[PDB]
RNA sequence: AGGUGGUUAUAACGUUGGGGAUCCACCUCUUCCCAUCCGAACAGAGAAGUUAAGCCCAACGGUGCCGAUGGUACUGCGUAGUGGGAGAGUAGGACGCCGCCG
RNA sequence: GAGUGUAAUGGCACAAGGGUGCUUGACUGGGAGACAAACAAGUCGCACAGGUAGGAAACUAGAGCAUAGUGAUCCGGUGG
RNA sequence: GUUAUCAUGAGGUAGAGCGACUGAUUGGAUGUCCAGAUAAACUCCGAAUGCAUGAUA
């Protein structure tokens, strides 16, 4: 909450599966119809064999 | 021997033994014992040759209890020291006890076996005993 | 290495001690100058 | 279960008071309990020489000339220090309103199996009860027809009447 | 915001319906998530104490601190003064938004867990793997809760979704 | 740690130099969630002299000068000034403050 | 034979100085101590040695508070 | 059901129930006064919600606290007398008592 | 049951223990009255005038939780 | 000035105690508990005397 110290980038993403916008900072290089910043992943919980 | 298995000081003034004995006069372990007259300071050797004694009679059969325990050190000068100059060497711990005072506790035996072994112990003691049976005591049962 | 230490600008001084090993700059305090019934700044000598 | 004790007014308090009481053997004494204040008065050493020095317990039925008559039980001897004496002694006032904690005695009574040889180990002697002064046994019988080998009869592993025992639950009893 | 819609409006009007409070202020709520990791290493070479930090902002997204020792222990070359910890404690949507961020990635990623609780109810984790994040040597995580015994630490539990065990 | 504790031990520590004489009475405030209080109180005596609130009467902050000068209406009556104001465990900020100072520009040498 | 000891320092003269009933001037000492054995009340003043002294002529009285806490303060009229 | 004092807990701590007219509180959000890694604390802005918790009321001798009478220890004077008289423990007591303001 | 640089003892919760913001009162002229006391020495403390620091203010500050860390006179040095 | 009486005050000795601290310590059931017990440099307690102040004789 503080100004300053709090590292800047922290803005809404949608994760792939391989769709849920979620506030993270890491901002891998793409775009996607606003919520255009998005990133790749591999299985996510959806697919995971113990986690379903 | 009976001492401290450590001291938080290695002198002791030698203090004032005043009054007959206000804790440790009664019997709390077994039914008979002895219980000194007169005020002493008994000694560790005193204390071993006279257990030694009492546990030598009533065969194996029987609990023994010291009901003290020498804290007190002492020290002597030795000869040919004059006066002065500070303590002396060391020579070991006594407790100082007081008219009233319970020394040996005996349980497990009949009455006629525990005065007997307790009169051997008290004959190896620098004071004059007394033997106590509790009151709560049955003659009609041992 | 606590020294005396004698802080100035008849004229104002201050007598006291500092460790020379610890404070190695010269000591500056506002103090209160007598002559001039107002506080001034003292830098040690 | 019962003891006769009888005993005279007592007016004087103190030192030099309770040194002559004892001068003509007697023993200074005092009863409270609930209600009411206490009540001084002197014992003789005849008198209470069966109540004291016995294996038994009973429940005092004291006369005091002068006062009254109650219900008591002992609640301290007060001995002196070297010649064993009684000196003093405070009896407790017992009443049908509310238990009293009083320790009775209890008896190993044949032994179990062959028995581990010799054994038969009487460990506490005595256990605190609580209970109505009309309901505290004069014994505590034990039946020892099991576990011949090493074993132990706690505290707690017992019921034996509308008593309560409070003697140090968790503890052993007998053993071997 | 995407557990938190789960939660009041879905999960909080099914722990009423099973524990059977006379009110919503008996269930539980989980208040912060507590993240620590214990650097003895960086006693004899402190570089790595600025590098946690770094590592573990672009995790959670707020800043961290360094923890500062607390005794003077020999065998650890400790003396009360050295930064031997970084901590940061995420609470309200940070650690909402943090939340979703690993039940569905960091479990996922994981080379399930555990089902054992301090006993006043307060779940916590240590990973051994710094890399099961995104962003990103392991690191504790706490989930302190506003419930009372295990029973009600549970279910709030894992009606987030983590992943538990039987 | 309770949100109680601290503040007594905040009171405490103000009353440990400002107390009350018929002279220089002292001004104590409570700040609940929705009102304000104030009350000018002879410790040596230990009854209250006068006092004004917010209840049967904008922010809060903006209610906070109205009992901050009914205060001082109730003192200027009675013949009181150079009150000295304890903290209560408050820090002097916000509300408080606003009453303070309507206390002070008034009759009271708050 | 001989002592690692012999040595001792000046004792300091201290306690209580004006009891509680006796009438004091202002600036007499009242109790010399190591910490606050006693504390100052009311009309009483504390030195940097702990020292009790009289801020005003009256009458002495000490008190025990919450915790057999002792105070000693002066009264006047 | 609040605020603020006096009385050295017989006043404290705890346990089990009751309480939402209005109050106290938890509660909701950080644009502003102000604050920490975090509106957790502190501060500001509200009344959408609850008595669940703090808080207050009843009952409880549970932990602590108070505590006789008698006897004893010790002791001043004096050479057994003449005065003072514990500590511990036991009967018991106690779930406060009083003021001001709203 | 910790801490309080340093022995021991006494003290400390409104902490005298731990943090930060700003500061130099580790002030100039002072000593009503006491403690202690062979002397020489030692200890605690004013009232108010001048000018400051912190504070919203009341208020506090003439060094440090206290008690050791020391050396007369003669004779010389330095600044007014 | 002294002594007595009355009023008021601050004590930590004798004694006592040890789940009130520190150190030491006996036997049991088994760190938990039930008993037993110690000290110039231990104290949750605590006298008798003595001491200070005022008044009267
Ligand atoms: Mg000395
Ligand atoms: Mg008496
Ligand atoms: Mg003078
Ligand atoms: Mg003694
Ligand atoms: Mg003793
Ligand atoms: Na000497
Ligand atoms: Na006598
Ligand atoms: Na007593
Ligand atoms: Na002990």
């Amino acid at each position: 909450m503080k100004k300053g110290i709090h590292p800047e980038n922290y803005r809404p993403v949608v994760f792939k599966d391989m769709i849920f916008i979620t506030r993270s900072t890491m901002e891998a290089k793409e775009t996607i119809e606003v919520t255009y910043p998005l990133i790749k992943v591999e299985i996510s919980n959806t697919s995971h064999p113990f986690f379903t | 021997m009976l001492q401290p298995k450590k001291t938080k000081f290695r002198r002791q003034q030698k203090g004032r033994m005043k009054g007959f004995a206000q804790r440790g006069n009664q019997l709390s372990f077994g039914s008979f014992g002895i219980k000194s007259l007169q005020s002493k300071w008994i000694t560790g050797r005193q204390i071993e040759a006279a257990r030694i004694a009492v546990t030598r009679y009533m065969q194996r059969q029987g609990q023994v209890w010291v009901r003290i325990f020498p804290d007190k050190p002492i020290t002597k000068k030795g000869e040919g020291v004059r006066m002065g100059k500070g303590k002396g060497a060391p020579e070991g711990f006594v407790a100082p006890i007081t008219p009233g005072r319970i020394i040996f506790e005996v349980e497990g035996v009949p009455y006629e076996i525990a005065k007997e072994a307790l009169r051997l112990a008290a004959q190896k003691l620098p004071v004059t005993t007394k033997f106590v049976v509790r009151h709560d005591y049955d003659i009609q049962n041992q | 290495l606590e020294c005396t230490e004698h802080k100035e600008s008849g004229i104002s001084r201050y007598i006291t001690t500092k460790n020379r090993k610890n404070t190695t700059q010269r000591l500056e305090l506002k103090k209160y100058n007598p002559i001039l019934r107002r506080m001034t700044l003292h830098k040690e000598i | 279960k019962t003891f006769q004790l009888t005993g005279t007014p007592r007016a004087e308090f103190g030192k030099k008071a309770a040194k002559a009481i004892r001068k003509e053997d007697q023993i200074p004494a005092v009863l409270y309990g609930g209600k009411g204040e206490g009540v001084n008065f002197i014992v003789s050493q005849d008198a209470v020489r069966n109540l004291i020095y016995s294996p038994e317990i009973f429940l005092v039925e004291l006369t005091v000339e002068g006062s009254g008559s109650y219900k008591a039980i002992l609640k301290e001897i007060q001995f002196h220090p070297v010649t064993d004496r009684i000196i003093h002694i405070d009896f407790l006032q017992v009443t049908d309103e509310k238990p009293v904690v009083m320790e009775v005695p209890v008896v190993l009574t044949h032994a179990e199996g062959v028995k581990a040889g010799g054994k038969l180990s009487l460990e506490m002697r005595k256990l605190k009860v609580k209970a109505l002064y009309s309901e505290i046994p004069e014994k505590l019988d034990i039946d020892v027809s099991d576990l011949q080998l090493g074993k132990t009869i706690q505290v707690g592993e017992l019921h034996f009447e509308g008593l309560t025992l409070m003697n140090a639950k968790n503890a052993v009893v007998c053993a071997v | 915001a995407n557990l938190k819609k789960d939660y009041q409006e879905r999960i909080v009007p099914a722990l009423m319906k099973q524990f059977g409070y006379t009110s919503v202020m008996q269930v539980p709520v989980l208040k912060k998530i507590v993240i620590n990791q214990g650097l003895g290493m960086a006693t004899g070479d402190k570089k790595i104490i600025d590098v946690a930090v770094s590592e573990l902002t672009a995790i959670t997204g707020q800043k961290a601190v360094p923890t500062v020792s607390k005794k003077d222990i020999s065998n650890f070359k400790l003396r009360k003064k050295m930064p031997i910890g970084v901590m940061v404690t995420l609470r309200r949507e940070q650690m909402y938004e943090f939340l979703e961020r690993l039940v569905r990635i960091a479990l996922p990623r994981i080379r399930g867990i555990e089902s054992k609780l301090d006993g006043r109810g307060n779940y916590t984790l240590g990973i051994n793997e710094q890399i099961i994040f995104p962003e990103i040597l392991g690191m504790n995580i706490t989930f302190v809760t506003s419930a009372q015994s295990d029973e009600e630490g549970y279910a709030l539990l894992k009606e987030f979704g983590l992943p538990f065990k039987n | 740690v309770t949100k109680e504790q601290r503040r007594q031990k905040i009171k405490a520590r103000v009353r440990g130099k400002i107390s009350g004489t018929q002279e220089k009475p002292r001004l104590t405030v409570f700040r609940s969630n929705k009102q304000i209080y104030a009350q000018l109180i002879d410790d040596i005596a230990g009854r209250t002299l006068a006092s004004a609130s917010s209840l049967k009467l904008g922010s809060k902050k903006e209610i906070a000068a109205k009992v901050g000068d009914e205060i001082a209406k109730a003192a200027t009556e009675a013949g009181i000034s150079t009150v000295v104001f304890d903290r209560n465990g408050y820090l002097f900020h916000g509300r408080i403050k606003e009453l303070a100072d309507a206390a002070r520009k008034g009759g009271l040498k708050f | 034979g001989s002592s690692k000891n012999g040595r001792e320092s000046e004792s300091k003269r201290l306690g209580v100085k004006v009891y509680g009933g006796e009438m004091a001037k202002a600036g007499n000492i009242l109790v010399r101590q190591r910490g606050t054995v006693h504390h100052p009340g009311e009309n009483v003043g504390i030195g940097k040695d702990h020292t009790l002294y009289a801020l005003k002529s009256g009458v002495v009285v000490f008190t025990r508070k919450k915790n057999d806490r002792s105070y000693v303060s002066i009264k006047t009229e």
